[PDB]
């Protein structure tokens, strides 16, 4: 029973997306892929993945396509191994699905090798220490929660706070000039968002159809059944692992949304005979996510810079899925709806974000000191805001109002217009250098810009843009005064 | 015609609470069929069952309208050849009935011309009315903020001891007595004394002329009744109103108190039927049961039915599935709040949470 | 001559001559839109010539459909068609398209739309066919003689409490 | 030469609106998610859908019609095909069930199709005018978009969607049928009377010629309520795949989930959160993914979705509400407090969003919307924290957002432009609606003989398409637009506001109050 | 019924070698006519109550 | 503070009860769907 290639079985049960298969010669190994060879008048092929063994002959499986027109006793043939996906530089510039089949209608892809989507994670001895700052061109991220090359980044947020926009900005700022390759994995998200990304990447020449591309796309979206949404992440991760190990390149891995991987497995968990856990997720929530996350790491051979978007259902960060993902990250960016409602974008709550490289040994001393001072001032400003509502701004001391006035400028100065959100904002984006951000905030903390109007810091880039906006504000105010004077 | 299953013989196979399984050798009768237990069993009253499910080609699950005490297995049961039918017509006016249609007023026989089944299909789209007009109740809050519609559906959502019953009596006094058409009072899971008080009140006002022509019919299945009866008294009362609306083209008032007990009764039986509960613990078919019942309570092109239903909110939780699902089935919603009553304000209507459909300048002034 | 490519890089059919002939054989101008629909389905995007032919059919057609359609207007259809061409297809209307619009305005007696189209041709294109400018002015002065320069109910004097707000 | 069906077994058990089948030994067997016919009589059949295929061979069936006629022991025939329903222009103006059966009033499309591929779509760039200034400016909707309508009971969720359908009637009559917007209104679990009232309302405005209704009333079994959205979108996918645009309204998905929960629990499916089945997200997810904007290569057709969702006590933390919100490209949140406060439609702009953005707005509305957005943002903050220009115009914009019927584009854009450029600064907030009514339905310049404009008058409805092409801030239209507004403002202030501010008599005061309230419900 | 059964048997290629047998079943749902079922192929030539 | 604390302590009690009820309902559903097969034992040997 070593080589199960071509082994035959029959469908015994079909309930939703879960199908039971009976093999007379013994069920193949778990995670094995099966093809429904029977002609059932379907418009699409049917493939199944074994997830459990009910007995020595019966095996429970999840389908990757809709189980419509599936009859009992239908013949099934093993593929002799797990689900395999193409790898190599020939996949660049292409769009794939969970099964590794191109869906861009751009002709056959020349694949020299295929790899299984299920692989063992790197061990402890295969861990590399890479502490280097990653400049994303965003004031908030670069200052409070700087990102680390070869590390893991999470964008925790509700619905409509700007998770997808930030990812687009990161791609535009980090991927266009990236030395290595990039892999984008769409998981249980809107199909139109994938289309917009494909168009933008082609326009930015990341995907050069006539020339050489430098990115791969793997899409399993909402329309797809839960079986596909539970494996598309593994497929893309497998492509990135190959680029890391075989090609020895530094690769970027964007995932949106990683929560859907958990959601899909919870949907199928009920039909697999597993008692639900708290809230209603599967009992294997922590282990399944851990196996996937540990594979997303930088080893001694290469480095993977991972950016993952996490959906916090109903803005409840106490939910099992968002919380379970916090320990598997090197930099967490927590977005808050209240911030966005106030016109501040990106709607980052700096008091809830964290970074591993926020240590003087890794980053410059000035950077560390400035960030801590900003956080302390914001914390204090929030305590005062309670006083300002009960007593009023008049009652605050001289020192307190200076904190209030400086802190409000910090809050508005953290906002930044992105180059990808021009339609939303109607203004050109800015790319702020790391040094400019540190110097601008350092001067603000010590009061070098106490006389600048507060609104001059709203939706601007570096300090230079602040001065220009203040000058423009002064000019228009003078014009209004002149108009009033004539009246 | 005569049913092909009348006189069919079955034997009791399983008894659990008010749920009884019956095995018929020749085949289980159709769903909703009525069966009578023939064995004496030393009972003080007859035992009647209504089929609700089919376990197999021979076995059928049923709900008993009376208590299942002294009921043994293998007991003999006989089909009645049709669903539970109740009397209809002017002969029922001035009388008190139960779920089975038996008069409980200890007066002469009804002598109805015919009977009609409690279960019936609802009016279709083409048989719906398009008449909107204001029913003046005399109450300031209702006539102003949430005016009622003639021939429409009205609901009074409220907790325990908030004023639902009082408002219903006030509406009865201010409308039903001075009403040209007929009236039907459906008591469902409510105090038995209230029915007696209403019966005395209707006799004193001469809406029931024991010796003359009456304008009111009473149908009562109260708290003491088992869940099977409380889940069907509303159907029987509605059936009588349907006959007056259609067979006579007469305007009808339908005062149902309380409709929540109908859903509660179906929940109790559903638990015994072996169904997986929905949220809170209610039956998964909560919405469908209300839809079938409420859609029958409507005004067609033949006649009009103005329905006033009292809704009990358990634990004062207005988000409970039972009251929550009922909002969509009501033209006018009158929400009562306990805190308002504790402030000395009666009625305790919370106008902000109330609504009406005829709050349209095209209808009202 | 030169292959065109779509938004995603796939090629589009450019031989749009047969469709123009089909458009030039329609009786009611609503049938012309059906041809445009078929062209798009067949991945044969219309060119400037196709839109001009559609405008010609609108001007020369008796009505929108075999049966009358309430509130139908030839001018509105053509302007919407131009809006689609310029905005959703990135094609600049030429002189021919605007001339068709001006002819429709003159033919229908709408002398105020003619003034606006006249300026449009004088702004984007080079002037207006002086034959049509004179025709529009003749229509306008006929209204002045007959008094149909503005709807009459507008000229009726009103007051704060003399206006019927439906 | 016989009409031989495919018998697959008998009916074993019946539990309400669902059933179970036992296959006869040695029979072909039935396929998953297919339609079957239960022979209630030698000539009458009841429709059912396959839902489960158990190891024992038993089959779970969702009944759709003639349920009362179903009895245990009856024969079952298998059609062997999925659900297909009639589709085409011949269904418009009719009321139908999810099975395609027409409901009397007083081509076959598959219901289980897949959504368009990633490369089969195009960016949303064509607007869909709801007719409400608040939505069209601050919450753009584009063809091929999914825009949720979430709110509490009795807040205008149904009215706004019906108004959106109606607002297309006038447009469709003028432009070519190519760009006409067809409507599929799907009623799920609603009262039968409400459907009839909606049918009459659509008929009065003549919207039935471009609209069809798919109704699954409360009395009907859960199976029909479960399939209504899929059948409705299928009728709308006919036009999408043929270079035409459609608008599908679902009223409402909240009751669809209940029906699916009822079916799953009765058929022995494990419950999940709030007893809903585990795959309740996937239900709506595949429903709303079928609404797209096809690429130029496939025709350019589109389907626009306006699913409606109900909350309890303004709680958007519920299960199904959250799932739908994470699917759609935007949400219109109708707030109860605003509705009772006199703001109608009660659109909460702060909680409402459209992820398509200005791309779904006409060139003429882009400039007005962009500047209007900044003013309101400042107005919200100023009051939250002094007659500044943003605060003077912000209040007037809010007053202009009160409507009862959809507004023609020309009338709405012009009024917004006027309030934007300060033409209403001298006008009191209470009189803004009266000012708008005179601007649209009257012409002060002609009344007082001071109108020198050549073409630009509000009574020339054909100007809407010229505005929509050139923009209001263009030399062709800008010069006359300002002149008309200046004349209208001067005449209005002089002849109307002066008298209005001089009213003290109780009779006159009451008369004015009636006028201004009526003006709210007129323009 | 026998003639119909034979015709159905002829149409079925799988049952070419199988021997035809007829088994009568009483159905109360049909008042007139008959129906024939063979290997899943069902032919209805019956009527019920009107 | 005494009225919002009661609603917070009443809410935690209801939340614990409902979540536990959901889990047991699923447990009972998966137990009910399970059916015991024929017992393959030497019944005669007894
Ligand atoms: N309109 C009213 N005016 C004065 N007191 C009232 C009024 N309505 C109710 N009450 C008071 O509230 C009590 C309870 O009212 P009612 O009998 O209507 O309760 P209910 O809503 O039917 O509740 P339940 O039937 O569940 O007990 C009355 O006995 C009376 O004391
Ligand atoms: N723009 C509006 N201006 C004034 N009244 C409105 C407006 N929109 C709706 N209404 C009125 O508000 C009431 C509720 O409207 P609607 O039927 O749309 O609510 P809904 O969201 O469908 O609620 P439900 O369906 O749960 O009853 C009706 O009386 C309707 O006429
Ligand atoms: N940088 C930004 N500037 C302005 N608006 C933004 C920005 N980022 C996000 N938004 C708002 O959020 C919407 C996009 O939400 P999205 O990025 O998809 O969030 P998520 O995926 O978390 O729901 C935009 O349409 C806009 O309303
Ligand atoms: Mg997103
Ligand atoms: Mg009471
Ligand atoms: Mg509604």
């Amino acid at each position: 029973v070593a080589d199960h290639k071509g082994r035959v079985g029959h469908v015994s049960q079909v309930i939703g997306a879960v199908v039971d298969v009976h093999f007379a010669d013994g069920v193949p190994p778990v995670l094995t892929a099966l093809d429904v060879v029977d002609k059932l008048g379907r418009d699409e092929p049917l493939t199944l993945e074994i997830v459990q063994h009910l007995d020595a002959h019966t095996g429970r499986c999840i389908a990757m396509q809709t189980t419509d027109l599936l009859k009992l006793k239908a013949k099934v043939v093993s593929t002799g191994g797990n689900i395999s996906v193409p790898v190599g530089r020939e996949t660049l510039g292409r769009i794939f699905n969970v099964l590794g089949d191109a869906i861009d209608q751009r002709g056959p892809v020349g694949e020299k090798l295929r790899m299984p989507i299920h692989a063992v994670a790197p061990k402890l001895a295969d861990q590399a220490a890479e502490d280097a700052v990653l400049t994303t061109g965003i004031k908030v991220i670069d200052l409070i929660l700087p990102y680390c090359k070869g590390g893991k980044i999470g964008l925790f947020g509700g619905a409509g706070v700007g998770k997808t926009v930030i990812i687009m900005e990161l791609i535009n700022n980090v991927a266009k000039g990236h030395g290595g390759f990039s892999v984008f994995a769409g998981v249980g998200e809107r199909t139109r968002e994938g289309t917009d990304l494909y168009l933008e990447m082609m326009q930015s020449k990341v995907i050069d159809l006539k020339g050489e591309s430098k990115c791969v796309l793997v899409y399993g979206q909402m329309n797809e059944p839960p079986g596909a949404r539970a494996r598309v992440a593994q497929s893309a991760l497998t492509m990135a692992e190959y680029f890391r190990d075989v090609e020895g390149q530094d690769v970027l891995l964007f995932i949106d949304n990683i929560f859907r991987f958990t959601q899909a497995n919870s949907e199928v968990s009920a039909l697999l005979g597993r008692i639900p856990a708290a809230v209603g997720y599967q009992p294997t929530l922590a282990e399944d996510l851990g196996q996937l996350q540990e594979r997303i790491t930088s080893t001694t051979k290469g480095s993977i810079t991972s950016v993952q978007a996490v959906y916090v259902p109903a803005d409840d960060i106490t939910d099992p899925a968002p919380a379970t993902t916090f320990s598997h990250l090197d930099a967490t960016t927590v977005l808050d709806r209240a911030v966005a409602e106030s016109g501040i974008y990106p709607a980052v709550n700096p008091l809830e974000c964290a970074s591993r490289i926020m240590d003087p040994d890794v980053i410059s001393v000035d950077h560390y000191n400035v960030a801590q001072d900003v956080v302390q001032m914001l914390t204090k400003y929030r305590e005062l805001q309670d006083i300002i509502a009960v007593l009023g701004i008049d009652e605050l001391s001289e020192e307190d109002k200076l904190i209030v006035d400086r802190a409000r400028k910090l809050v508005k100065f953290l906002s930044q217009p992105f180059q990808v959100a021009e339609v939303f904002t109607g203004m050109t984006g800015h790319y702020v250098q790391l040094d400019d951000t540190i110097d601008s905030f350092s001067g603000l903390l010590m009061g070098t810009y106490d006389q600048v109007p507060e609104m001059a810091f709203y939706m601007v880039g570096g300090i230079n843009s602040v001065l220009e906006k203040a000058k423009k504000m002064a000019e228009e105010a003078a014009e209004l005064e002149k108009m009033r004077r004539a009246r | 015609p005569v049913a092909d299953h009348k006189g069919r013989v079955g034997h009791v196979s399983q008894v659990i609470g008010a749920v009884v399984d019956v095995h018929f050798a020749d085949g289980v009768p159709p769903v909703l069929t009525a069966l009578d237990v023939v064995d004496k069993l030393g009972r003080d009253e007859p035992l009647t069952l209504e089929i609700v499910q089919h376990l197999d080609a021979h076995t059928g699950r049923c709900i008993a309208m009376q208590t299942t005490d002294l009921l043994k297995l293998k007991a003999k049961v006989v089909s009645t050849g049709g669903n539970i039918s109740v009397p209809v017509g002017r002969e029922t006016l001035g009388r008190i009935f139960n779920v089975l249609g038996d008069a409980i007023d200890q007066r002469g026989p009804v002598g109805e011309k015919l009977r009609m089944p409690i279960h019936a299909v609802a009016p279709k789209l083409a048989d719906q009315a398009a008449e909107d007009a204001v029913l003046t109740t005399g109450i300031k809050v209702i006539d102003l903020i949430l005016p009622y519609c003639k021939g429409g559906k009205i609901g009074l959502f409220g907790g325990a001891g908030v004023g639902k019953t009082v408002i219903i009596m006030e509406l009865i006094n201010n409308v039903a007595k001075g009403h040209g058409g007929f009236s039907v009072f459906a008591g469902v899971g409510e105090r038995t004394r209230e029915g007696t008080d209403l019966y005395l009140e209707m006799m004193q006002s001469k809406v029931i002329d024991l010796k003359g022509e009456s304008k009111c019919v009473l149908v009562y299945g109260q708290m003491n009744e088992p869940p099977g009866a409380r889940a069907r008294v509303a159907q029987s009362a509605l059936t009588m109103a349907e006959y007056f609306r259609d067979v006579e083209g007469q305007d009808v008032l339908l005062f149902i108190d309380n409709i929540f007990r109908f859903t509660q009764a179906n929940s109790e039986v559903s638990a015994l039927l072996g169904r997986i509960p929905a949220a809170v613990g209610y039956q998964p078919t909560l919405a469908e049961d209300l839809g079938q019942l409420q859609e029958r309570i409507t005004s067609t092109t033949k006649g009009s039915i103005t329905s006033v239903q009292a809704v009990y909110v358990p634990a004062d939780d207005i988000t409970d599935p039972a009251p929550a699902t009922t909002f969509s089935h009501l033209d006018a919603t009158t929400v009562l709040d306990r805190a308002v009553a504790e402030s000395g304000i009666y009625p305790a209507v919370n106008p902000l949470e109330c609504a009406s459909r005829i709050m349209d300048p095209d209808v009202i002034s | 001559a030169a292959k065109k490519y779509d938004l995603f890089g796939y090629e589009v059919d450019t031989n749009t001559a047969p469709w123009i002939e089909k458009i030039k054989k329609c009786k009611y101008y609503d049938e012309a839109g059906e041809v445009l629909v078929n062209m798009n389905v067949s991945n044969c995007p219309p060119d400037i010539a196709t839109y001009n032919a559609t405008l010609q059919c609108i001007y020369q057609s008796p009505s929108k459909q075999s049966t009358p359609v309430d509130n139908e207007s030839k001018f509105c259809a053509m302007m919407d068609l131009l809006e689609e061409m310029q905005h959703r297809n990135r094609l600049k209307p030429n002189e021919e398209s605007w001339t068709w619009v001006m002819k429709e305005c003159v033919k229908s007696g709408q002398f105020r739309l003619g003034y606006c189209i006249q300026q449009v041709m004088e702004t984007e294109c080079k002037g207006c066919p002086a034959d049509l400018v004179k025709a529009n002015e003749a229509n306008a002065q006929k209204a002045k003689t007959e008094g149909k320069e503005h709807p009459g109910h507008l000229s009726q004097q009103a007051g704060l409490f003399d206006v019927k707000v439906e | 030469f016989f009409k031989t069906t495919e018998m697959i077994g008998y009916v074993h058990s019946i539990d309400g609106t669902i059933a179970t089948l036992i296959p006869a030994p040695g029979n072909p067997g039935v396929a998953y998610n297919t339609i079957i016919q239960i022979q209630v009589s030698p000539t009458t059949f009841a429709a059912g859908l396959v839902f489960n295929l158990e190891k024992d061979g038993r089959i779970g069936i969702i009944l759709m019609d003639n349920i009362t006629e179903v009895q245990s022991g009856q024969k079952v025939m298998a059609t062997g095909q999925l659900l297909h329903i009639p589709v085409g222009a011949g269904v418009l103006g009719k009321v139908v069930n999810p099975l395609g059966h027409e409901v009397p009033v007083g081509t076959l499309g598959k219901v289980d199709t897949g959504a368009p591929n990633i490369v089969s779509r195009s960016p949303v760039n064509y607007n869909l005018l709801t007719g409400f200034k608040a939505v069209d400016t601050m919450i753009p909707i584009g063809r091929g978009q999914r825009e949720l309508i979430v709110g509490d009971r009795q807040t205008g969720k149904t009215s706004i969607a019906v108004s959106t359908i109606i607002n297309q009637v006038r447009i469709n009559q003028q432009i070519l049928s190519k760009n006409a917007v067809i409507s599929i209104y799907v009623s799920i679990g609603q009262r039968c009377s409400n459907v009839a009232r909606i049918h009459r309302l659509l008929q009065s405005y003549g919207a039935l010629r471009y609209t069809t209704v798919m109704a699954a009333t409360a009395a009907e079994p859960a199976g029909l309520q479960y399939l209504a959205p899929y059948a409705g979108v299928t009728m709308g996918e006919y036009f999408m795949n043929r270079g035409r645009h459609c608008l599908c309204v679902y009223d409402d998905l909240s009751k669809q989930a209940v029906a699916y929960r009822q079916i799953s629990l009765l058929l022995r499916r494990p419950p999940g959160r709030e007893a809903y089945p585990g795959d309740v997200f996937y239900l709506h997810s595949r429903l709303l993914e079928r609404a797209a904007m096809l690429s130029p290569g496939k025709g350019g057709g589109s389907v626009t979705a306006l699913p409606i969702v109900e909350t309890l006590s303004n709680d958007v933390t519920a299960y199904i509400v959250t799932n739908v919100i994470s699917i759609t490209d935007g949400q219109i949140y109708l707030d109860t407090k605003l509705f009772t406060g006199g703001q109608r439609p009660a659109v909460n702009i702060g909680l409402s969003v459209s992820r398509v953005g200005s791309s779904a707005q006409n060139a003429a509305m882009k400039g007005v919307a962009g500047k209007l957005k900044g003013i309101l943002a400042e107005y919200r903050k100023l009051a939250a924290d002094v007659q500044t220009i943003p605060m003077i115009r912000g209040a007037r914009f809010v007053a202009l957002f009160n409507q009862k019927q959809p507004s023609y584009f020309m009338n709405a854009i012009v009024s917004l432009y006027a309030c934007l450029n300060g033409y209403l600064d001298d006008v009191k907030v209470q009189y803004v609606k009266f000012y708008e009514y005179l601007l649209v339905h009257r012409d002060l310049g002609i009344m007082y003989g001071t109108a020198k404009n050549k073409f630009f008058y509000m009574y020339v409805q054909e100007l809407n398409y010229l505005i929509r092409f050139f923009t209001l801030n263009s030399p062709i239209l800008h010069g006359e637009l300002e002149e008309m507004l200046k004349q209208h403002t001067h005449l209005f202030l002089q002849h109307y506001q002066s008298k209005m501010n001089a009213i003290k008599s109780e009779k006159d005061v009451k008369a004015l109050k009636n006028l201004l309230y009526s003006c709210k419900r007129a323009v | 019924a026998r003639r119909v059964a034979e015709e159905l048997h002829k149409g079925l290629k799988e049952l070419a070698d199988y021997t035809l047998v007829l088994k009568t079943v009483v159905d109360r749902t049909i008042v007139k006519g008959f129906a024939v079922e063979l290997a899943g192929q069902y032919v209805n030539k019956a009527e019920g109550q009107q | 503070q005494q009225r919002t604390s009661s609603l917070y302590n009443k809410t935690r009690q209801f939340g614990i009860t409902a979540a536990l009820i959901e889990i047991l309902s699923a447990m009972s559903s998966l137990e009910g769907n399970a059916m015991k097969g024929v017992r393959r034992n030497k019944f005669w040997e007894g």
